């Protein structure tokens, strides 16, 4: 199992950066 | 089932046990034989390594490791038949007196029939010269001149790497790695990397014959390691 | 001399082997496929049996 | 081969006695070791058994937890510490020596025992107790058992010893097959559930008890005895 | 004088064999030609045997099919129950490099031999329970190559010195010697009467001797190698001789001639042991493959292939009945087949 | 806004392809030879057979790991097959792992010294049973596809657990102990070999290097990415997770398709048998 971020991290991620 | 074959059963199981307890010392033992002519000083050498007869046994054990040495008795000398026995050995003593210049050519006949055996072709031979001192004698006083018997002897040329021990002639030296070089050209005929010859140089009184044949056996147990346990 | 007593030796034991009775091949034939045919069938193995005699 | 048993004597009840018996000319370490008491003027009773090593260890259900059976190796020399007594418990027990492989013949030497005076299972039967007979003549002997000793293999775990006046018993046939030293007289053959021994002539040492026992399970169970007079 | 007497024998050699050729009427691929063939005949592993220290060299079955000796380079000769698979006994030799072994017919002694040049036999049944050894028999100049049991009190045995002897176990000393070789023998026949024997040697000949008369009557030739193996027909008046050169043949008693000759051009490998079924219909071999190819006695067609060991097969053994077969090899296995 | 734009996503995916070409390949002929032939079924042939096959599994993986990367969005066929699918992979690892440890204690017990069948077999078993219950977890904590009506149902695939999250950290934390102990005993057993032997020898010695300097480059970077996925904080720390795990996972796919390069091809006999099977 190698992590990688999928698509529903980055969208959540960068929401909660913008506040 | 009855109770008598249960008890047959057990009896059974318990001589597995027995044959497995035997395993640990035959696996654990190396065997090694020992082949020479006649007029070779094997003799003297198992009179000292002790550290119509037929297979004569010498056992000895040096550094924990039991080491079982087997000398062929009254056997003929056809041995294409019986040599398939002691295959699968470890090693193979052959001792040879390299001080009589006479039966050089036979030596190395049997040495070149052993070295190509179709069965042996795994088993590597541990080569012993004994007999420096009777050839040390000879090729100084210059009654007997190895040129006599090997044309090649006065063409050849001391190795650059040869170390000579202290105390002895550069003619004594020059004849002996003649000798090994003679040798080792029928050990490297047809090696193809699976037997090697471990050219050693022995006398009667040299009593550290048990160290030489130790070291030999571990170097020939670290080779086929390093073969099975895919090192190579 | 054990050289002629060899060559003697081997003189008198051909002898013996020429003055024998030898038959002709056709009926040692003849007699050797009768036997087998004798015997054919108490042959476990030319005759698999059956698993209840095994 | 030689059995000599000690350790006998008159103990009273609820005692502890320890029976020793010495073993030597044969491996004893190889042969497995049984214990059979004979009652006064009574039959044989199977008491325990031992394999080689100590491997299987069985006990009638008569002498179950009381008794206790152990051999040294080593010294070769059979123990059986014998705790809780009882008034029932006065016999003469022999040591056996018993080896189990193809061709075998166990229960082949009998020990000349020691006594101690103290103070389903295949029950074996006879219809002939005592069976007065002239020498000479031929002596047949019929035996029954309740259950079929026919094993799977084929072969009849049927045991004929004989227990001469003043000697321990002799083992005559062991499975129709005839045990070393027994002269050819003597003869078995039976079916599955009808066992029958017959003499070719009888002599004068001939004279004695003749006991079956069977050999298909553990408990072995021995017979009434049928004596002969001479 | 020398050069008169082999002149002489090779006159001699020239009429025997030209005596050879003329009784040659017809061939023995001929008259069977029309039989009907044996088709194939498939042989699994039933029972395996192991618990060997070492190679697995030789092996003889008893009067009894269902008991069996093996011996290996281990020092150690084991019974084995072939219906069980139980050891029965366990023998611990005194000369580890065994090469041969004997099982007496009345199934109480066994005898072993190899580089030790001494025939030791062993008595199974001892009054005290313990395998002792019973005679040394002592005397043959080289390793001994093959025993074999003709009754409960002789025995013979070969050796690689070109001489065979037969021993009494009573006196322990050879009635009879046989010095006609010219080889070293490697492989014995008895024949069902237990009145003759044919032996073969390195010499790429087999000679028929007798017990009691102890001298040769006919001599047989044809190989172009050494002489591994050697088994009489189940008659008694045949036998085969197996050789390195991946080619057995069948010698005629009676004819005093080669019958038939097996080979392929697949098989190049040396024969190490062959065999004989209960009625002779197929001829069991084993070669240096690893495999071991049965042989039609009658037509030499390969009525099958086993192939169930990973080693050298060293010995081959039928029982009496040809219920089941043997199959020895240096991998420290014993399979039988059927 | 996507994971891994085309721009670099086409070279991955090309050596990703083309790694798992070669370890199939090597994989399939390792077990072909190590199964065929019964000398080549010895202890360290019986090892090295069953580290191929668990490459291979690794190797059936690549399929459904390179569907994941390229659309995260779309369904990852339930939650049973993503869970199996990281818990094969996780196990194989493990097996791995352990497999190349009992290897290199072998060598040492075979090379330094001053064996059987039946207790190799055994300790290959519980090898295999350890690394197999060892990535438990990974069934329960992660594996489970986590999120009109149908655009409703886009955007699911495997993503850990958000609550569970520190059970797969403090699990990552525990797993860096078949990195550590491995490599000191790799590295020090690998060293008292080289001693002994360089101190045939030298071919031997430079080939125990090249193996230990390609575990450690492929393996390091691989825990160092995990411990830096579970310790992401910030944007930019994520943003460069992604590229930092993408390289483990590529070096961990190297690693495995090469492993019969270095094991196997190395040695005499394996290529004997190669070139006896081929002809």
């Amino acid at each position: 199992f190698v992590p990688i971020f999928t698509y529903g991290e980055l969208q959540r991620m960068q929401e909660k950066e913008r506040n | 089932l009855s109770a008598e074959d249960k008890a047959a059963v057990e009896r059974s199981k318990m001589i597995e046990k027995q044959l497995q307890k035997d395993k640990q010392v035959y696996r654990r033992t190396l065997r090694l034989l020992l082949l020479g002519a006649d007029n070779s000083g094997k003799s003297t050498i198992v009179k000292q390594m002790r550290i119509t007869s037929g297979i004569f046994e010498t056992k000895f054990q040096v550094d924990k490791v039991n080491f079982h040495m087997f000398d062929v008795g009254a056997q003929r000398d056809e041995r294409r038949k019986w040599i398939q026995c002691f295959n699968d050995v470890t090693a193979i003593i052959f001792v040879v007196d390299s001080s009589d210049y006479n039966r050089l050519q036979e030596a190395l006949n049997d040495f070149k029939s052993i070295w190509n055996n179709r069965w042996l072709r795994t088993i590597s031979v541990i080569l012993f010269l004994n007999k420096q001192d009777l050839l040390a004698e000879k090729v100084l006083a210059g009654k007997s001149k190895i040129e006599d018997y090997f044309p090649e002897f006065a063409r050849y040329t001391t190795p650059e790497d040869a170390t000579p021990e202290p105390g002895e002639d550069p003619r004594v030296t020059r004849a002996k790695y003649f000798i090994r070089k003679e040798f080792v050209d029928i050990s490297t005929a047809s090696g193809d990397g699976r037997h090697i010859c471990y050219p050693h140089f022995t006398c009667s009184v040299d009593t550290e014959n048990a160290r030489r044949i130790f070291n030999d056996c571990k170097d020939i147990i670290l080779q086929m390691n390093l073969r099975e346990y895919n090192l190579v | 001399t054990a050289s002629i007593a060899q060559a003697r030796k081997l003189v008198e034991q051909l002898k013996m082997e020429a003055n024998i009775d030898r038959i002709k091949v056709s009926k040692a034939a003849a007699d050797l496929m009768a036997y087998c045919e004798a015997h054919a069938k108490e042959d476990p193995l030319l005759t698999p049996v059956p698993a209840s005699e095994n | 081969v030689q059995l000599v048993e000690s350790g006998g004597g008159l103990v009273q009840p609820g005692g502890s006695r320890k029976l020793s018996c010495s073993a030597s000319g044969f491996a004893f370490s190889s042969f497995g070791m049984h214990w059979v008491r004979q009652a006064p003027e009574k039959g044989l009773e199977w008491v325990a058994y031992i394999s080689s090593g100590s491997g299987t260890i069985y006990y009638a259900d008569t002498v179950k937890g009381r008794f206790t059976i152990s051999r040294d190796d080593p010294k070769n020399t059979l123990f059986l510490q014998m705790t809780s007594l009882r008034s029932e418990d006065t016999a003469m027990y022999y040591c056996v020596r018993s080896i189990y492989y193809y061709g075998s013949s166990p229960f082949d030497f009998w020990g000349q025992g020691t006594t101690l005076t103290v103070s389903a299972d295949i029950v074996m039967t006879q219809a002939t107790s005592s069976v007065p007979v002239t020498p000479g003549e031929s002596v047949s002997i019929s035996c029954r058992s309740s259950k079929s000793l026919l094993h799977s293999n084929g072969n009849t775990y049927l045991y004929w010893f004989l227990q001469r006046p003043g000697q321990s018993p002799q083992l005559l046939i062991y499975r129709s097959n005839l045990a070393s030293g027994v002269p050819d007289r003597f003869s078995g053959s039976g079916s599955g559930t009808a066992f029958t021994l017959t003499i070719s002539r009888l002599e004068a040492e001939d004279v004695g008890v003749y006991y079956c026992m069977q050999h298909l399970e553990y408990p072995l169970t021995f017979g009434a005895g049928t004596k002969l007079e001479l | 004088e020398l050069d008169q007497l082999r002149q002489e024998a090779e006159q001699l050699k020239n009429q025997i064999r030209d005596a050879r050729k003329a009784c040659a009427d017809a061939t023995l691929s001929q008259i069977t030609n029309n039989i009907d063939p044996v088709g194939r005949i498939q042989m699994r592993t039933r029972r395996t045997l192991r618990g060997h220290l070492a190679k697995i060299y030789a092996m003889h079955w008893g009067t009894d099919s269902r008991l069996l000796v093996s011996a290996s380079q281990d020092g150690k000769l084991i019974i084995w129950d072939s219906y069980t698979t139980n050891k029965v006994h366990a023998i611990p030799l005194r000369s580890s490099w065994v090469m041969t072994c004997a099982y007496a017919p009345s199934g109480n002694y066994v005898a072993c031999g190899g580089l030790d040049n001494i025939c030791s036999i062993y008595n199974l049944k001892t009054r005290e329970g313990n395998v002792r050894v019973s005679r040394e028999l002592a005397g043959h100049t080289g390793y001994l190559s093959c025993c074999r049991f003709l009754d409960d009190n002789q025995i013979v045995t070969s050796s690689g010195d070109t001489t065979c002897a037969l021993w009494d176990i009573e006196t322990g000393q050879q009635t009879t010697t046989f010095t006609g070789h010219t080889g070293d023998v490697m492989s014995l026949s008895l024949a069902p009467d237990t009145r003759l024997f044919v032996s073969g040697a390195c010499d790429a000949s087999a000679k028929l001797w007798d017990v009691r008369e102890g001298m040769c009557r006919q001599t047989f030739t044809g190989h172009e190698s050494d002489i591994n193996a050697i088994c009489f027909f189940p008659n008694g008046n045949a036998f085969a001789t197996g050789s390195d050169d991946a080619t057995c043949r069948l010698f005629d008693l009676r004819a005093d001639q080669e019958l038939m000759t097996y080979s392929h051009d697949n098989i190049i490998c040396g024969i190490t042991s062959v065999s004989f079924s209960k009625s002779g219909r197929l001829l069991l071999a084993g070669y240096d493959d690893f495999n071991c190819n049965v042989w039609d006695a009658l037509k030499a067609d390969r009525a099958g292939v086993l192939a169930g060991h990973d080693n050298r097969v060293s010995c081959l053994g039928v029982t009496d009945d040809g219920m089941a077969v043997a199959t020895g090899s240096w991998d420290s296995f014993l399979k039988i087949w059927n | 806004c996507s994971p891994f734009p085309l721009g670099a996503l086409v070279p991955v995916t090309a050596v990703c392809l083309c790694l798992f070409v070669v370890g199939v390949s090597g994989n399939v002929v390792t077990v072909m030879l190590i199964g065929r032939y019964r000398d080549m079924r010895t202890t360290t042939n019986l090892y090295l057979g069953s580290m191929a096959v668990s490459d291979l599994l690794i190797l059936l993986g690549l399929p459904f790991d390179l569907y994941r990367l390229w659309r995260s969005r779309p369904w990852v066929f339930g939650p049973l097959l993503c869970r199996l699918s990281l818990y094969v992979g996780e196990g194989c690892t493990y097996a791995t792992l352990l497999h190349m440890t009992a290897l290199s204690v072998e060598r040492y017990l075979a090379i330094c010294r001053p064996v059987t069948r039946r207790r190799v077999r055994a300790l290959i078993a519980v090898l295999w049973a350890v690394a197999l219950l060892s990535a438990g977890p990974f069934l329960f904590l992660v594996g489970v596809e986590q999120d009109a009506e149908a655009a409703a149902l886009f955007s699911r695939e495997c993503r850990p657990s958000p609550a569970q999250l520190g059970a797969l950290r403090v699990m990552l934390w525990v797993t860096t102990a078949y990195f550590f102990l491995p490599f000191l005993c790799l590295s020090i057993l690998y060293g008292l070999i080289g001693r002994e032997l360089w101190s045939g020898h030298r071919q031997t010695v430079r080939v125990l290097l090249v193996v230990v300097l390609a575990f450690i480059i492929c393996w390091l970077p691989f825990h160092v990415g995990r411990i830096i996925y579970i310790n992401t904080e910030d944007s930019r720390m994520m943003y460069f997770s992604q590229y930092f795990n993408i390289v483990a996972l590529q070096l961990f796919y190297l690693s495995a398709s090469i492993n019969p390069i270095l094991y196997n091809l190395i040695s005499k006999k394996y290529r004997a048998a190669a070139f006896k099977l081929l002809l």
